[PDB]
């Protein structure tokens, strides 16, 4: 196993495409 | 520019619920302001910055997230840019003073094993205390659910802190255990 950070994009619902 | 607040999760058996409170545009203008006239609610804080967004957990007076999330910045508030009270790049570990209305947590002092991690999602999965730092998730989830709750709680059956998630243990994409700062090293860290 190994180390996975878990930061998401900008805003409350970041959106993703 | 600063970090800024864009929603709460709420905690109630432990439960939770989420509210946004800002929308993209506002968010980035809040950022390069500093100031946020919002009103502050629950413990939890949904946090967001020009480029990332992640959590922030309010322990005794404190507003406390991931060092790889806040970095060294400000956080938005109603007297303009709030400076970090704590600052421990080798704990990943920031703190502001918690906004007024934040709703603190206390550190738990059971030293119960049996944990609950609250998500960005507002779900509250169970968690079993290996040691210091490490969790194994009981269900382990995709990585992708747990995505964007750095700096959320750990939070024993009592629903006092335990510690803020900081990194999932992942094989193939399956979250299976979490790694997380312990309320001990938030109490090291202030005195
Ligand atoms: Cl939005
Ligand atoms: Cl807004
Ligand atoms: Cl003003
Ligand atoms: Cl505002
Ligand atoms: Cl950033
Ligand atoms: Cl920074
Ligand atoms: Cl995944
Ligand atoms: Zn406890």
């Amino acid at each position: 196993g190994r180390l996975v950070y878990l930061l998401d994009g900008p805003g409350y619902d970041p959106i993703h495409c | 520019g600063s970090v800024v607040i864009v929603g709460r999760i709420i905690l109630s058996p432990i439960t939770a619920y989420s509210q946004q409170t800002r929308g993209l545009l506002g968010c980035i203008i809040t950022s390069l302001t500093g100031r946020d006239r919002n009103q502050v609610e629950g413990e939890v804080q949904v946090v967001s910055t020009a480029t990332q967004s992640f959590l922030a957990t309010c322990v005794n007076g404190v507003c406390w997230t991931v060092y790889h999330g806040a970095g060294s910045k400000t956080l938005a508030g109603p007297k303009g840019p709030i400076t970090q009270m704590y600052t421990n790049v080798d704990q990943d570990l920031v703190g502001w003073q918690a906004p007024p209305g934040a709703r603190s947590l206390t550190p738990c002092t059971c030293g119960s094993s049996d944990l609950y991690l609250v998500t960005r999602h507002a779900d509250v999965i169970p968690v079993r205390r290996r040691g210091d730092s490490r969790g194994s998730l009981l269900s382990p989830r995709p990585v992708s659910y747990l995505k964007g709750s750095s700096g959320g709680p750990l939070l024993c059956p009592s629903g006092h802190a335990v510690g803020i998630f900081r990194a999932a243990v992942c094989t193939r994409g399956v979250a299976k255990a979490v790694d997380f700062v312990p309320v001990e090293s938030m109490e090291t860290t202030m005195r």
